[PDB]
């Protein structure tokens, strides 16, 4: 067992996501971070096993074998950072081992929608990033038009009117 | 490229006729390519038992050859080492004291 | 690069499945990992040179992992619970521990009671007239009876502007053998929408060797 | 105080011909051998496994197999990419282990063609003063490899000390054995008086030529020489004058005798 924190983090483009991880056995003070995007194979992000900091480009990691506590710091968060981050402890003196992961953390990096004005067509588009049988609606989607350099949220009169709608909405 | 030192000495006090083990200790050589032979009266002694090759703190390799023998007041025992750093194969005769 | 093929495999209960893996050359430490519904990554087995080592509790009594010389590294479910329907990942290591493990793209397994429920989905590519007149930007949405649930809806490739749902939505959640529905929108300009001058979903159904 | 020592001897005659042999020493006793020929490391002692479990060891056994083969292909790659700075034949020696205190210090030293060029230290490989300048890029590359760096680190920080403390418990019956030395006198024109001492264990022995209360300050003590059966041989000498040899004695003190010093009169 390796306990991760939190269930989910949410960072704005440019901010820094910071995660936690704790081992309960004194013989497991050698940690890994593995990142996995949806329906894709996990990739190793970085190792620690040493009492210090460890800067791997845009990533910093702090370990304290003393209290078996680790941290991963994703600074200057990219949109392409939104993923499931796993953490595992390896055993001291093994030399043939399975990576045994914790429950993992879902990170959601979002863009700050400057100049938005929400509207439903029943698609609710161009809105605030803080706003979160017969009818069905899936969660937000960040569509980013690289050609026009414009990124937009997405998701028949009062159908979408189940959650909270802003006070500046066209219909 | 270091030239080997050879030393030949009995395990027990050499009593004529009594069964004794004859050691040949080869030290201070490089590279480890070496061929050691224990000779009684000239011809090579069949069951010449070699130890494992090891090296010292100064990286110089060393090895031990040993075989059983019973000394007499006639028979001459010798250790012959042929090494890359030697033009001629070196031989040393057991001094009858060691 | 550690390769797995294929990739999306649907099997009927009682008949054995072979999951092929082609690890990275020079590596001699192999691994199998199971992830169901995409939640938790789970260790099953590790192999080295000629024999297995650590077999976890999740490694069923009905499983077998071989690696003959020249061939693949194969986990074999034989056979074959409806609880097996998940994603399995192969992995390479080179070092036994303390070093990167390389994971494959995974194989999506789907064990099913009645394979007669396997039905492909219908793609359905209109831009809102109210959108372009108000913002000069027009969203086009593609949205239907998929099972289970091997689709991958895309645009023709235009990996720009378009987004897709994180996982399909089960149309009838109250049922065990339910069809799934996924959404995918592309955003178009006023100059792209108004111009007079394909939404395909890559689906995996029954194999070429099935009656 | 005991020094655990894994010595690795690797030869490279040409491309195709190469052999790696190794021997493991705890103090002055051999515990392991590993020939180029063998698939597994062999135990020389009944206790060479220490207190590691069978699985503990089998996993470690694999790691070295994966190393031995990798160490060869790599070195032969390092020469193919080299030239003309390096060429065959090539000799590589490697010494790694850890020293023991009541607390420890591990080491890894690499020597190339007899000269000591590389050591591992802390978290990284580093060239040692005077070593060939061309080793730098190669060492840089080796340090951008984390997995190797990490295995070497784990072996040096974690395993060596643990492994050794096990052996020290396991081989207690062999390490603390006591063997008595038998001694004899001889002479050889330089006249020179040799005092032979053989069959003693452990290694510390006190040998001196005497005239009563007086230790002869002219005694030449030879080098310790190994017997076939894991005991020691030593000799002591003293150049003498014409009449001076009458009245001299050889005294031997060892832990195996316990007050019972060996005194041989000439
Ligand atoms: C003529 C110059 C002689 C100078 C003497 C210096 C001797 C060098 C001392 C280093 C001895 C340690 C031997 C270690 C070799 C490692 O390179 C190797 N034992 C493990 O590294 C692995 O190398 C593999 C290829 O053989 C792969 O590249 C591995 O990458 S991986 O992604 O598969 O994990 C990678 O880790
Ligand atoms: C193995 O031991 C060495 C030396 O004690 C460790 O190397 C030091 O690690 C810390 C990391 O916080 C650094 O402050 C030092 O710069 C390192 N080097 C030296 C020379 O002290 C190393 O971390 C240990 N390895 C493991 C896996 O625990
Ligand atoms: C190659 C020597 C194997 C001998 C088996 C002894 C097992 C104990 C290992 C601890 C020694 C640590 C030094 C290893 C460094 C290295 O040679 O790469
Ligand atoms: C050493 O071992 C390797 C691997 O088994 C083998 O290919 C090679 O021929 C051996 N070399 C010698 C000199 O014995």
């Amino acid at each position: 067992k390796v306990q991760q924190s939190p269930e989910s983090l949410s960072v704005p483009e440019g901010g820094m996501a910071s995660l936690n991880c704790t081992s309960s056995d004194r013989n497991f003070q050698y940690f890994w971070w593995y990142r996995q995007h949806s329906g894709e194979g996990p990739k190793a992000l970085m190792s620690i096993f040493s009492d210090g900091d460890k800067k791997e480009g845009r990533f910093t990691a702090h370990l304290n074998k003393a209290s078996l506590h680790v941290s991963l710091h994703i600074r200057d968060s990219q949109p392409s950072d939104s993923a499931l981050y796993f953490c595992a402890a390896s055993e001291q003196n093994n030399y043939a081992q399975g990576l045994t992961f914790g429950l993992g953390t879902r990170v959601s990096v979002f863009p700050y929608i400057q100049n938005p004005d929400p509207a439903v067509y029943c698609l609710f588009t161009d809105f605030d990033s803080q706003t979160n049988s017969d009818v069905y609606i899936t969660d937000k989607c960040v569509l980013d038009m690289r050609s026009m350099d414009f990124k937009s949220n997405s998701a028949c009169a009062n159908a979408f009117n189940n959650s909270i709608i802003p006070e500046d909405t066209f219909f | 490229q270091k030239t080997p030192q050879i030393q030949v000495y009995s395990r027990h006090p050499p009593e004529n006729g009594k069964p004794n083990i004859l050691n040949c200790y080869v030290t201070q050589f490089h590279p480890p390519h070496i061929e050691i032979q224990m000779l009684k009266n000239g011809k090579k002694i069949p069951k010449v038992e070699m130890s494992d090759m090891s090296f010292s703190k100064d990286w110089s390799f060393y090895i031990l050859a040993h075989t059983e023998f019973t000394p007499t007041e006639t028979d001459t025992y010798a250790c012959r080492v042929k090494h890359a750093s030697m033009a001629e194969p070196k031989t040393v005769y057991w001094d009858r004291d060691m | 690069k550690v390769l797995q093929i294929p990739s999306h495999q649907i099997i009927d209960m009682g008949q054995m499945v072979t999951l092929n893996c082609d690890p990275v050359s020079n590596h001699l430490y192999f691994y199998w990992y199971k992830q169901i519904l995409g939640q938790q990554m789970e260790f099953l087995v590790n192999f080295y040179n000629g024999k297995v080592m650590e077999k976890s509790k999740l490694f069923k009594d009905q499983f077998s992992v071989e690696r003959p010389d020249g061939s693949y590294f194969t986990l074999k479910i034989q056979p074959t619970a409806l609880e097996d329907s998940a994603v399995y990942f192969c992995a390479s290591s080179f070092w036994g521990a303390y070093a990167e493990q390389f994971f494959g793209p995974g194989t999506r397994l789907t064990v099913l009671e009645d394979l007669r429920n396997v039905t492909p989905p219908k793609v359905s590519l209109e831009p809102s007239k109210a959108e372009i007149s108000h913002t000069q930007k027009a969203t086009l949405v593609c949205l239907t009876g998929f099972y289970p649930d091997h689709v991958e809806l895309s645009w023709w490739e235009v990996h720009s502007g378009v987004c897709t749902d994180p996982q399909p939505l089960k149309e009838q959640p109250a049922l065990n053998d339910s069809r799934y529905s996924l959404s995918s929108r592309l955003r178009v300009s006023a100059t792209f929408w108004q111009n007079p001058r394909r939404c395909q979903v890559q689906f995996y159904g029954l194999s070429e060797n099935d009656e | 105080n005991y020094t655990f020592r894994c010595l690795q001897m690797s030869s490279f005659a040409n491309r195709s011909w190469s052999r790696t042999d190794s021997v493991v020493w705890l103090g002055d006793l051999q515990t392991h051998r590993w020939s180029n020929d063998s698939a597994t490391i062999s135990f020389t002692k009944p206790w060479s496994q220490g207190k590691l479990s069978n699985q503990q060891w089998e996993k470690l056994q694999h790691m070295f197999q994966v190393y031995r083969v990798s160490f060869t292909r790599d070195i032969q790659e390092l020469v193919k990419m080299m030239s003309p700075k390096e060429d065959y034949p090539i000799e590589i020696q490697l010494s790694a282990g850890c020293e023991m205190y009541p607390a420890s210090e591990s080491f890894l030293h690499v020597a190339f063609q007899g000269k000591y060029v590389v050591r591992f230290w802390g978290t990284s490989w580093q060239t040692v003063p005077g070593a060939p300048s061309w080793l730098d890029l190669p060492i840089k590359v080796l340090n951008a490899d984390q997995g190797t760096s990490a295995t070497v680190q784990m072996l040096l920080n974690d395993t060596c000390p643990l492994f050794v403390r096990g052996l020290l418990e396991a081989g207690k019956s062999d390490l603390e054995k006591q063997e008595k030395p038998v001694a004899w006198l001889s002479s050889v024109p330089s006249r020179q008086l040799v005092c032979h001492v053989s069959g003693f264990y452990p290694k510390p022995v006190w040998v001196m030529w005497m005239r009563g209360d007086q230790e002869q300050q002219g005694t030449h003590r030879g080098d310790f020489l190994p017997n076939a059966d894991e005991t020691w041989y030593l000799q002591a000498t003293l150049d003498v004058e014409a009449g001076e040899e009458a009245g001299l004695a050889c005294r031997v003190k060892h832990s195996s005798l316990g007050g019972q010093d060996i005194i041989l009169y000439w």
